[PDB]
């Protein structure tokens, strides 16, 4: 109720600011969607907390260790090992450093399906691309060989850094440098 | 029909509440139109607000009642329970029990074809955080001003009791308000779309000044309310009525705050470029009409706020679209 | 213990203090200095706890479509209709479905598949994640996005979560694998 009033005081002082918000619970979601100048569009959101924790562990149900796979990609962490740790413990570290990122594909993606840009993307640039967003515009996820890649569609990757996923914008093809060491991308002007 | 046995109000025998009881469906059946919504904020074990202050005036004997406003309550059960032995006399009521921000109570009760709804809460009124004191009332505001409807929204009329004057920026949008303006200058008060316990601390200085001032304020916002009937109501026994004498009926006729339109009619005359005083001469003369203000749209050019205009000077020019408070005896 | 067990069970618990990590499971030998997401509950996904949540604020304002994608698949699918429609307080309604919205009906899901039998166990006879990606991606769509394997290789039912493994990162017959499919 509290932070309710908060986003009805700062939309009222001026409607345009994108306000995020925190709710604790779901039903008080309804009461924000009531605002006259709530807008998803213009990026307004809640970050509900109760939605979130039951849905992450309801995914757990249906795939038992995806609540700690899906929020170890939400948050900033790094890989420091030590030599006191296990191997599994290295194993697992080295999955805790990731995270997901957006960028948009480079122009060499362009008419791939989508299929083939994540077997290109996979192999070649080291980096897991799992969604697109198709053009107003909708996300897509793993969609199937019927999506085209198209000019400045934006990726969803997961990768160790957002110094890794520029590497999707770099990549030429054979129009540049396009081989070998992952580190030999650079950028090209073709 | 019946009155109360001082011929002020209309009146019924009683009820029980299951009588006036009615269900989101069997409401929304029921045909509601120019009716008066209350949208009602309380707990079960909340203080007493006294409803039947609100309700009493609908219900005056000067109207006909064909002209009765019916009336619906949207809230708290348990709550109305307690307050119904007060309202059990009054015609053409009825109760929707939930919550008034749940937007199906709304629809059912057609909340856009109210002629008022009502924004008023029993909660604690000194509740610890000064911004949360209005929290239910401002959403129930925002919410009805956000709907919208098909064969709206901003467009339905609201009055809304605020427990702290200062909540009125958060009320209205298009406003521009400084939030250092006192209550009476801001948009929502000079529209009538607000009101606030604070403007009437100086009824105990103008009932020390002139009693009488404080007796003629009460016999218009009560409608009628004579100190018969508050000392009938002092007896206990409820508010006593049936069938009444021509003798005691004749009171029917007394004076009653209305408001007619200069877009038609035989006033519509001035509305097109003339002037108050022309108006408030001529309706006084014709008809008996006493004319004390107008209530102008804010957006002559398009919103459908309208301002209040207290006692406008003899040569202040009239739009079409202007309506006129007046005194009348019909 | 159950007759014709107990620890083999599967569980997931939330907590309200992430520090009570450290009394939920045995066998852990966890120093309680250690942070939630290192933890051996945490690391198996057998814990969670709000916390892990936090960091949903920045990433909703760095990048509005990620916490997007990230609720398209926590949720279901639960879009600004159905938050709209639920709304409107007259609870979820509902009945049979035209075959144009009745379309939506295939989405990605989060799946779980075993390369202990099927098509792919090929890869889990000592192939490498790469080999395995590549073939699943190509042949059914299946994009893959980490693996579940078991912690005691050698005797616990303990198993836990490697996000995105290298290319040349080996398989074993008993892992499974994360995946989003159509199917």
């Amino acid at each position: 109720a509290a932070n309710i009033m908060r986003v009805i005081s700062i939309k009222n002082y001026h409607s345009d600011i994108k306000v995020i918000v925190q709710l604790l619970q779901y039903h008080n979601k309804a009461y924000l969607l009531n605002i006259p100048s709530w807008d998803w569009k213009r990026g307004d959101d809640a970050v509900c907390v109760a939605e979130l924790k039951l849905g992450f562990i309801a995914q757990s149900c249906l795939a038992p260790g995806f609540s700690t796979l899906m929020a170890n990609l939400f948050t900033m962490r790094s890989y420091k090992p030590t030599p006191e740790m296990s191997q599994w413990q290295t194993d697992y570290m080295r999955g805790t450093g990731m995270e997901m990122y957006t960028e948009y594909l480079s122009s060499a993606f362009n008419a791939l399906t989508f299929p083939e840009a994540a077997e290109l993307c996979f192999s070649k640039l080291k980096l897991l691309l799992l969604a697109i967003e198709v053009r107003e515009s909708t996300l897509a996820i793993n969609p199937g060989p019927k999506v085209k890649i198209e000019n400045a569609t934006q990726g969803f990757f997961i990768a160790e850094s957002a110094e890794e996923v520029k590497r999707a914008f770099y990549y030429c093809k054979n129009c540049h440098a396009n081989v070998s060491d992952v580190r030999q991308i650079k950028k090209c002007k073709c | 029909r019946k009155f109360d046995s001082t011929g002020m109000f209309h009146w019924c025998p009683d009820r029980p509440l299951n009588d006036c009881l009615q269900d989101r469906s069997q409401a929304s059946a029921s045909g509601l139109r120019n009716h008066v919504v209350v949208c009602l904020f309380a707990d079960a074990a909340s203080p007493l607000i006294g409803l039947r202050n609100l309700v009493m005036p609908l219900r005056a004997s000067n109207f006909h009642y064909h002209e009765l406003k019916p009336t619906i309550i949207v809230g708290n059960l348990d709550y109305l329970h307690r307050e119904w032995k007060t309202l059990q006399n009054f015609p053409k009521l009825s109760i929707l029990p939930g919550s008034p921000l749940n937007r199906a109570n709304l629809r059912a009760v057609n909340i856009n074809l109210c002629d008022m709804c009502v924004i008023v809460s029993a909660k604690d009124r000194n509740m610890e955080d000064p911004n949360l004191v209005d929290k239910e009332a401002i959403l129930c505001s925002l919410n009805i001003k956000a709907m919208t409807f098909d064969d709206a929204g901003a467009n339905v009329p609201l009055i809304t009791e605020l427990a702290n004057d200062s909540n009125v920026q958060f009320l209205d949008q298009d406003d521009d308000d400084d939030p250092d303006t006192e209550l009476y200058m801001t948009q929502p008060f000079a529209c009538g779309t607000a009101f606030a316990v604070s403007v009437l601390d100086s009824l105990m200085s103008t009932s020390y000044f002139n009693d009488n001032a404080l007796t003629l304020i009460r016999t218009l916002i009560t409608g009628g309310a004579t100190p018969e009937l508050e000392q009938i109501l002092a007896e206990g026994a409820g508010m006593r009525g049936g069938y009444c004498s021509p003798a005691v009926l004749a009171n029917r006729d007394r004076c009653r705050v209305a408001q007619i339109s200069l877009f038609d009619g035989p006033l519509a005359q001035f509305g097109q470029g003339g002037h108050y005083g022309e108006l408030f001469v001529y309706a006084l003369r014709h008809f008996g009409i006493l004319c004390i203000g107008l209530y102008r749209f804010r957006d002559t050019n398009p919103s459908s706020k309208r301002y209040v205009i207290t006692n406008p000077p003899e040569d202040f020019p009239l739009l079409p679209t202007d309506q006129v408070y007046v005194l009348t005896y019909k």
